[PDB]
């Protein structure tokens, strides 16, 4: 173990660095069990990982913290497949320790800098969509064949929303075809983009059960003009979500990230790897938007986000930030506020996560596209009041209800 | 047959709970057992511990469940050689025998019971107890504790 | 809720049963919450899941298992990923339950058929390999070194007697040694020591990698240099470059290794996350002939495993985990893969335990070549024991000692 | 310096041979001055050996610091102070002490003096305000009654 917990050591500039929680077994002293941890994770004189800091969890009996250098040689470039498996491919089965969970990782410039990093980020997105001053909004069809979804479709983006998403549940079934869905979804967006002057797209799903077909979707999808493509990184895998943002880049589309089957590895806090990890290692793979969830733990929230949007972030351990990390001009990517939201949490949204965003809604009294105009009304109205110096978090009641009296559709909205 | 739980070497680096219990030895005898303090008052806030009597010898037992469970009448008697004790196979080493003289009463049939041997002290078997009529016995044998070795 | 648990259902032939062990929150009724299980898995009321039925745990509060079945239509035919994100994609992030995990799947035989299963399978791939009467062997070359020793190191322990040399799970390519000469060098080895033994003898070459091009370039290239067996890790790089592999393996006649690193991270924890089992069906559906298992020296969890992914036909044994009666539909099986701990003194074990439809790969023998003779005498001295009607549990240290006399590199093996 | 209470199976962490002689805060320094600093568990029957004699004996569990002493481990009892009966009375206490480190180098750490009556704990700063280079013992832990509840 003296080979590798080494309480007087200093990291490299171009070392890894991770952090773990664990709570050992009975009989097993924090330090061994740090000591193993990078052992298990590692060579176990260049090529093995050390531990240099160990110290308690504040309040939690039986929890301590370790932090782990790697030298950079131990990973692949530009691969996020290899640093999985190099950091928790087999440590979390180690019998010593009761559980393990992984809080954080510090990527080096050297390392960051071998990867695409997303396909276009914040600001080239922004120009493509020609979209600017304010959050993104979207939402996804509850409900159909292909013609009539693809009504439901230029309802919602014809009544005012700038993104309308496929469910992440459907790629291709006996009663829908993806080759279907897509044309008839091409077709609503092309009269709303016609009607209305803005730019409008579909989260077109491609998801698919082989690389090959991933790429047939998304060859359609640019075939018919479609600006954006979704695809599911865990369920598929890390190697066709960097093999679909390598693409993206090619040919102009951009890539939204939805992360459906996160709670099976984040949701305990004392077992698996913390959703953060999952955020930075997939900025770093490819991807424009990503879903991170509504809090309306605030303070853990916020913390990634910046992670995934900011270029150097100082650690802060009271949002959950272990590590300084330097993002090296790499550019960031959106957040996703979704679930459980609605016009009445406008004002929440639009204060907490700022302008680089989407914020994805859920049916309004009467049809879509009210729905989606209640919607637009109720953000522009934040957003302007915003920037007049209103206290969004206190005001955000009256900013809604005085936008109300100008809006029956977000009244109708308000009136439940 | 006899519960048997063994210490171990580095077993030292992290014990959250740990229990004491008076010692008797096989050279001590019967009466010894009879003298050791039962109840042991627990004044405790991390440990804080008195004793009804003054006793001479203590040993420092973990807070293995069984051994935990006894509470008052809780006693270790060391033996020599583990075998003579033991009705089965020994290796030839020191043995630490925790007895509860609560249980004294012979009612388990697998259940083992110290009692006094010609020899000198013995653990037997409740049936056999019973087959010679013996209905109380020092102690009713809780733990059999084995030494560290390499 | 009630739309949803029906107590009074009988499945279908047709459906796609999921087994769920779960934690209620406090306040929160049993059946209320298998209800919600079936509603956040599903939905047209026939794109509905539907809970049938509810039973505690025994021996546990607040535990309790839930039966859902799943209509036919709502999974895309020959897709693991689809059937996943409907079955796991949001229920674990479920409100109103403390854990969830799930421990079984049926899969109905029309879905089965709609899988490629296993490129070869179990009777083919011995017929390939030409090896009969007998589990194989394998170990895992350390130092875990220039692609020229490594490749002397694989030599001779394929020379020296075992079947197969793995890789380490971790090293694809890096700055000491890049993937292109490892192949290169291990190849020779191949081809020295199988025309020097007579015998067929393979490398488990890593192919996983970054992108799907990188991972078919690196298939291809072992298949130019004739290699027999090559290596994917299906968690980390997931199911759609899993089964994209596993598809080119077919046409191309290359056998495929899969390994389960981070599988800790998903099923560790026994009240949470997704059990190695269905990870375990899922993967006999995608693809792959060899799959890791693990060894045991829950040992009827493993048991249930074995015949899960080997059988035509295993009948639901609550005792052994298994749920539901599985009806393979004469899909091939998956030769599992035992290791971890293993040495020759585990051999009679692991002989009688797995039977000889399996892989056993070991770990720094005293005199390479002499392991390789170590591990080839104890595994024929087993075999040849269990044959001839010897109790390998019991005699298992004599067979072993007598074998120890015939060859001084087992008895300096069994002398540790 | 941390504070546990006698805990079974809550950090589960278990089993130990470890014992520390035991003094009243009312018998002062003279008791102090006097426990066996060297308690030698041995042979194989691993009964504890004690360089001399001492009327109480209690154990602390071998928590990390416990563990650290070795030599000069001492257990203080310290009896409470309630001006009104009816207000909950403060448990009694016990004070691990490493009287080996009897020299005062940490400030941060807490340290075995005299008080007028019985001993007190002080912290290293104020003994060195006070110009003591020296105290009986150094205090590794802090005590608190099992609770079930």
């Amino acid at each position: 173990k003296l080979t590798y917990y080494t309480p007087d050591y200093t990291p490299k500039d171009t070392d890894l660095l991770a952090a773990f929680r664990f709570s050992p077994q009975p009989g097993v002293p924090a330090d061994e069990a740090g000591a193993a941890i990078a052992a298990e994770s590692s060579t176990g004189d260049r090529y093995k990982g050390k531990c240099y800091h160990i110290e308690p969890v504040q309040g939690e009996e039986n929890s301590y913290f370790a932090f782990i250098a790697y030298p950079l040689d131990l990973f692949e470039e530009g691969s996020v497949t290899n640093i999985l498996t190099s950091i928790v491919g087999n440590v979390f089965g180690f019998k010593a320790i009761r559980s393990l969970r992984l809080e954080d990782i510090r990527f080096p410039v050297a390392l960051v800098k071998t990867f695409q990093g997303p396909p276009h980020g914040i600001q080239v997105e922004r120009d493509l969509l020609n979209k600017y001053g304010r959050p993104m909004l979207g939402c996804t069809i509850k409900p159909l064949s292909a013609k009539n979804y693809g009504r439901a479709v230029y309802e919602c983006l014809r009544g005012g929303l700038d993104f309308t998403k496929d469910d992440e549940n459907i790629n291709s079934q006996p009663f829908q075809r993806w080759r279907d869905r897509f044309l008839f979804v091409a077709d609503a967006i092309h009269k709303s983009q016609a009607e209305t002057g803005e730019i409008k797209g579909h989260y077109l799903n491609v998801t698919a059960p082989t690389c090959e077909e991933m790429m047939k979707r998304a060859e359609f999808a640019k075939e018919l003009g479609m600006p954006i493509i979704m695809h599911d990184f865990l369920t598929a895998g890390f190697t066709a979500n960097t093999t679909l943002a390598k693409w993206c880049r090619d040919n102009g589309v951009l890539l939204h990230i939805h992360r459906a089957m996160h709670a099976v590895i984040d949701r305990q806090r004392n077992h698996g790897i913390h959703f953060r990890v999952l955020a930075k290692c997939l900025r770093l793979s490819g991807g424009d938007h990503l879903h991170s969830g509504t809090v309306v733990d605030k303070a853990s929230t916020l913390g990634f986000v910046d992670l995934m949007r900011e270029d150097h972030i100082e650690a802060d351990r009271s949002r959950g930030v272990f590590f300084t990390q330097d993002w090296a001009s790499m550019p960031g990517v959106l957040p996703v506020a979704s679930g459980g939201i609605h016009v009445w949490h406008m004002p929440a949204l639009v204060e907490i996560f700022g302008d680089d965003s989407v914020l994805q809604f859920g049916g309004h009294p009467w049809g879509n596209a009210p729905g989606a105009t209640a919607n637009r009304v109720a953000l522009e109205a934040c957003v302007q009041a915003r920037n007049e110096g209103r206290d969004l978090y206190r005001e955000g009641g009256d900013i809604l209800r005085e936008a109300g009296k100008w809006s029956p559709e977000l009244a109708a909205a308000l009136d439940l | 047959r006899i519960p048997v739980v063994r210490l171990k070497f580095g077993e030292v680096a992290e014990a959250t709970s740990v229990v004491v219990l008076p010692v008797c030895k096989a050279e001590e005898g019967e009466k010894k057992i009879l003298e050791a303090p039962m109840e042991i008052i627990a004044g405790g806030d991390f440990k804080v511990v008195e004793a009804e009597k003054g006793w001479k010898r203590w040993v420092v037992l973990p807070s293995w469940n069984p051994v935990a469970a006894i509470g008052k009448g809780g006693v270790a008697v060391s033996f020599r050689d583990d075998r003579k004790v033991l009705p089965w196979d020994g290796k030839e080493e020191p043995l630490l025998v925790v007895a509860d003289r609560v249980r004294n009463v012979v009612e388990a049939d697998d259940g083992y019971y110290l009692v006094v041997a010609e020899n000198g002290l013995k653990l037997e078997k409740g049936s056999d107890l019973k087959a010679r009529e013996v209905k109380e016995s020092l102690g009713m044998v809780v733990l059999v504790v084995r030494p560290p070795r390499e």
